[PDB]
RNA sequence: UUGACCUCAAAUCAGGUAGGAGUACCCGCUGAACUUAAGCAUAUCAAUAAGCGGAGGAAAAGAAACCAACCGGGAUUGCCU
RNA sequence: AUUGGCGAGAGACCGAUAGCGAACAAGUACAGUGAUGGAAAGAUGAAAAGAACUUUGAAAAGAGAGUGAAAAAGUACGUG
RNA sequence: CGAAUUUGGGUAUAGGGGCGAAAGACUAAUCGAACCAUCUAGUAGCUGGUUCCUGCCGAAGUUUCCCUCAGGAUAGCAGAA
RNA sequence: UGGAGGUCAGUGACGAAGCCUAGACCGUAAGGUCGGGUCGAACGGCCUCUAGUGCAGAUCUUGGUGGUAGUAGCAAAUAUUCAAAUGAGAACUUUGAAGACUGAAGUGGGGAAAGGUUCCACGUCAACAGCAGUUGGACGUGGGUUAGUCGAUCCUAAGAGAUGGGGAAGCUCCGUUUCAAAGGCCUGAUUUUAUGCAGGCCACCAUCGAAAGGGAAUCCGGUUAAGAUUCCGGAACCUGGA
RNA sequence: UUGUGACGGCCCGUGAAAAUCCACAGGAAGGAAUAGUUUUCAUGCCAGGUCGUACUGAUAACCGCAGCAGGUCUCCAAGGU
RNA sequence: UAUCUAGCGAAACCACAGCCAAGGGAACGGGCUUGGCAGAAUCAGCGGGGAAAGAAGACCCUGUUGAGCUUGACUCUAGUU
RNA sequence: AAACUUUCAACAACGGAUCUCUUGGUUCUCGCAUCGAUGAAGAACGCAGCGAAAUGCGAUACGUAAUGUGAAUUGCAGAAUUCCGUGAAUCAUCGAAUCUUUGAACGCACAUUGCGCCCCUUGGUAUUCCAGGGGGCAUGCCUGUUUGAGCGUCAUUU
């Protein structure tokens, strides 16, 4: 009885949506992400995850800020008009 | 081999007591200064069972030398000790069966 | 000494990385003190330490730390040196005299490992390099 | 250097009917299951990867 | 105009594994 | 479940809205090889995992 | 067409207020009318000219601001230069540059005389 | 019937219909739709007429 | 009685700073095993991978508690050897 | 020193089962509770001129016709 | 088949760890040590495969040594210069 | 065979490359050349250079396709039939007439978890519903979930977990009241005044953790394509507030 | 059938917590020319935000790759024998 | 049910295939040798054969390949003293 | 003689090889040094006349302002001698602004769109109640400021 029967039994929810990442991975009862790792300061990284450090590294967003700053840095931080 | 029964006692995770109906610890009260000097009385307001115990517990009110409160500890009940009766702490307590000598 | 952190002591791998007990930590005791202190006050930065005392289990240890963002550091050319970027947590990367003691950083036949650095130097003679006409 | 090698495929040994080549693992893309690793492999490494 | 991209599901490569009996074939 | 949360209720709103075909004007833009939506989605078929 | 900022920028407070409203008023009616007929492109201008008042209107706000803390220190921080946190932490050009007194005796003393060789 | 922003309460609707139809209100009634907009029903009191304010707005 | 000093505290006291990210290179700490030895335990892999802390456009090093033994060179770094 | 960032110039390199996993709404789709795993998919034509119109058929479509240098290019599109 | 009962949700215990009225059982169809990535293209005296033509020459399964006996080295046999 | 240097001032939209052709010629052969057809933009000979350079096999990789074969099969859950209507089209859609079954620990009427729009309406049948389809949980376009009283929120439960502090190189670990300087409301004052200034009680020690535990308070009748103990009409209650 | 009540049996098993609400003890304070208190009596006035609310809940709306004879908690419960 | 029909419509497996007898052969041939013979296309069955299919035998041995477990094996080790 | 495997100067299928193409990759080299508490990287939710994705953006939301160029955008529409001009544009710049919910993430909490406290307003004829608008309230440190504490201590004896 493992297989089909067992498997019409499961409907609790151990990972919920994550507040730093919106991804499903939020441990209900431990309280953290097990892909972000919040809440927690730091973001969950790995150098034996290469792949997943692709997957939300720098330019995986918007980088709203980001995006301008060799403008910015090329004009020398200018102020005026 | 593995971790065996005994040793995984010390973890305390499924071999923590269950100690939700528990009455509380059974503790003498404080020896604070009436005690070694004269005696205080109390009353024994209730005799209950306290699960997990074979032994009943008593629950007895002193009075607060140094405030206006009731203060209710709480002892091991001795036989014969029933609710209503005074119990007399201290070093000047008479020898009877309750008194805290 | 600083214990070896595993589990029941199983290091689970060769004899020789069996040990627990009698490892030393390659960083001094001033070392971790001013690493610590370094985070309480973060603001500031390590300029050095000193023994002051020591006991059975406790050695003890005056840290020194510079304001950066004081004004009369940020003045008096003397000390601004430490007001740069490049002295950011130089307790934490061993720029301070007991940082500079534990890496080696002497000049000498007896320091030949540790001249530019360890890791630099052990990348550097562990490298094939190879010019364009082939020598 | 990597190319080819960006995954975990792993054998599945033998009694499964299917050559020993390793496999990506998971499912639910067409690509589990598939042949990794190999100069004879789709999408695997070439042989001798050229230096410089 | 209610195209149809064919849906192109995938299968679970493993398929059936099991053997008959439990040995069938012990000491030949 | 009919007691849910506010996040997972705007949740169910984002996949509602998301879940059309393709405007058909978009085709006759040019250099366009956007034919169909392929990020349709079916309550039976695929499920959001949320 | 659409209201200029160039000419915003000749109207006081209470004008813009009282663009800003009828504006706003336009646009709600223009929300109503999006309802009835399929296209309307005059909503995008509209929404166009209710940014561009309340961007002069910020600016008189922030350029009032301004001058009325010019000329002393602890400027607001949102009025501040923005440029990076690196560089706002950087030494200035005043304090990168200054000596010791006994380094300026020296510097003063033998600076890097020019000369070359002529043989 | 209104779509109201997200951020809208029960207090923040009543005070709008007023100042932008100067009719008071008896009592609001809102909700969140599955396309996840927020809907008001507004119910001005009895010596008023909806359909009066909302011809004059422009629908019927 | 009234003022100090030392140490300690408190305030949404006045003004600041740190934290995270990225991490190719850099400075440290911590740290394997597969493997090779035709077995294997020292060794090797490797003072590497993985783990942790900290920077800059470079970092570290650096103007000798150096090298030498010569008729002496003369901070550090890097290349050839 | 520099397989990251930004900006450039190149090659006896690869040429869509190759080259980065991804030349395309690719770290998208999809799978897994999760860590993580992770595709396929480039080419009408010079220009859409994307086949008006007539007849068979409920319709899809067919047969004509028409456009095109070529429908032995009809979008299920170069060659095939 | 009224109880050492059956059972929902919450909670706790995590891999040489847990949990086990004990079957090496169970720990997400995985259990005499889970799953994921990485080290890792791990090593293999072993199995399988190893891509055009013609021309000329053309074997060995024997010697000695080896934790050697399904392998090597060595000599022999063969080609080429 | 791919690419490179040199050359043939080589072939070519008047047709390169590729492909098909029991057509021809050449070479022992690897292969080369050519006729015919298809085709549309590049590509060869020779001297050299260079390599990711030659396939029948690897239970090879990826992809595509056969024989099996119109075959195995599409047989659990008693069961369908008649007529009409709608439609090219009806064994299966609707309506009526029958016959039956679930037989109230239901094949009934609601919910929890989960799903997420499957709800409902209108058009609609390419694909899906392993026959069928005019029907549909399908397709396309829209509508729909109305609360002081129903829940969450509040409370604490097993238990999670900051601070004080102590470990730990460090990610962090312990610790939860501990060796911590951890506290409101009345005419105090009540005109530079709201803490400029003698008005008490303490012995509180974070916070998170139940949509089945504890809890402030709502009922009936009506209403919709779909909402209702929420909307409407009556009739109440609770909490806060001068 | 459900609720209630008064009982009786059982245990080396005696069958949560807190929020919250009230009551009591007490005797600080305050009260005489139209006033003082009763707002735990009656009546009167205003407000009560936020998030959820459709539907299925299963031989087709969940999980088992699916419209899978499996699995998945619970309330109501007519007549006859 | 099978069967026959209308629709719908897989898979396993498959070097090539498919009549025997003897022979000789890797010592049990569908093929090779010598004989017997041999006539389209087929349907329902059937279990002699295809040393039928299903799995790089799990038995046994070999490998200088493991792992679980045990001990006065070798080498260590947490703890403890 | 048919029906039932092979070859086609044969057509048609199935399928997508080959050939030719390349806004991609890979490798080499050269120059530069600039993320974030003035709130970064990242996430969620939204924003277009007609968008699902993708790009861009933040309720001023495929974008505002300033600047340059000087007639577009373009799938369909739609303000047009908007066009000899402070002026189109899915254009380039880009210094001034906006910059939702969050996130080191900062009033406390967070699987809640949960619950507070302080200041100024407005309203309900209210310092306290409620609602609305706008401001705020994290730790560790550093420097300074006030208020203190401790028979730790000095003067100083009502």
């Amino acid at each position: 009885g493992k297989g089909t029967p067992s498997f019409g039994k499961r409907h609790n929810k151990s990972h919920t949506l994550c507040n730093r990442c919106g991804r499903r991975s939020f441990h209900v009862q431990k309280k953290t992400c097990s892909s972000c790792g919040y809440p927690a300061a730091k973001t969950r990284s790995y150098n034996w995850g290469a792949k997943a450090k692709r997957r939300h590294t720098t330019g995986t967003g918007r980088m709203r800020y980001l995006k301008h700053v060799s403008r910015r840095f090329k004009n020398g931080f200018q102020t005026g008009s | 081999g593995r971790v065996i029964r005994n040793q995984r006692k010390g973890a305390g995770s499924i071999f923590t007591s269950h100690t939700r109906l528990r009455q509380g610890a059974a503790k003498l009260r404080t020896l604070d200064y009436a005690e070694r000097h004269g005696y205080i009385r109390g009353i024994v307001k209730q005799i209950v069972h306290d699960s997990g115990r074979g032994a009943p517990l008593a629950k007895v009110v002193f009075r607060d030398p140094y405030k206006y409160r009731l203060r209710e500890e709480i002892f091991i009940a001795n036989e014969g000790v029933h609710t209503g009766q005074f119990i007399y702490a201290g070093k000047k307590a008479s020898l009877n069966v309750g008194n805290v000598l | 000494n600083r214990k070896r952190p595993v589990p029941k002591g199983a290091t689970y791998g060769k004899p020789t990385n069996q040990g627990v007990n009698e490892l030393k930590y390659q960083r001094s005791l001033r070392a971790t003190a001013e690493e610590r202190v370094g985070r309480r006050a973060a603001n500031l930065r390590v300029l050095n330490s000193y023994w002051v005392n020591q006991d059975s289990t406790y050695k003890y240890f005056e840290v020194i730390l510079v304001d950066p963002q004081h004004k009369a550091i940020r003045r008096d050319a003397r000390y601004n040196w430490i007001c740069d970027p490049v002295h950011k947590h130089r307790e934490a990367r061993g720029l301070t005299a007991t940082g500079k003691k534990s890496r080696g950083i002497n000049k000498g036949h007896k320091f030949n490992n540790t001249k530019a650095g360890r890791r630099k130097t052990w990348k550097r003679q562990n490298t094939l390099s190879l010019w364009r006409y082939r020598k | 250097e990597k190319a080819g090698h960006q995954t975990s495929a792993e054998s599945w040994g033998t009694g499964r009917a299917v050559a020993r080549i390793p496999r990506v693992g998971g499912g639910g893309t067409g690509r589990s299951g598939q042949g990794a690793f190999g100069n004879m492999c789709r999408g695997g490494r070439m042989f001798a990867p050229t230096k410089t | 105009m209610e195209i149809r991209p064919q849906r192109h599901d995938e299968k679970t490569l493993v398929q059936s594994q099991v053997n008959a009996y439990n040995a069938d074939m012990i000491d030949p | 479940a009919a007691q849910k949360s506010f996040r997972i209720k705007q949740k169910m709103a984002k996949a509602k809205k998301q879940n059309r075909p393709l405007p058909q004007w978009i085709r006759l833009r040019t250099n366009n090889t956007i034919r169909y939506n392929a990020k349709r989605r079916n309550w039976r078929r695929t499920k959001m995992n949320i | 067409a659409g209201v200029k900022a160039y000419e915003l920028r000749t109207k006081s407070k209470e004008q813009l207020a009282s663009q800003l409203v009828d504006l706003k008023k336009e646009l709600a009616e223009l929300k109503v009318q999006k309802l009835s007929r399929p296209s309307l492109p005059k909503i995008k201008t509209v929404r166009k000219s209710i940014a561009c008042v309340l961007t002069v209107i910020n600016e008189q706000q922030r350029e009032a601001v301004r001058q009325l803390y010019k000329g002393k220190k602890y400027q607001p921080k949102d009025l501040r230069a923005k440029k990076t946190r690196a560089l706002r932490r950087a030494l200035t050009k005043f304090e990168a540059s200054q000596v010791t007194e006994k380094q300026r005796k020296k510097q003063i003393a033998f600076p890097q005389r020019k000369y070359a060789i002529k043989a | 019937v209104f779509q109201v922003s997200m951020k809208a309460n029960k207090y923040q609707i009543k005070k709008a219909v007023k100042e932008l139809y100067e009719v008071d209100v008896l009592k609001v009634n809102t909700l969140v739709r599955p396309n996840g907009t927020k809907k008001a029903y507004v119910r001005l009191t009895a010596d008023y007429d909806a359909l009066d304010i909302a011809n004059r707005i422009g629908y019927i």
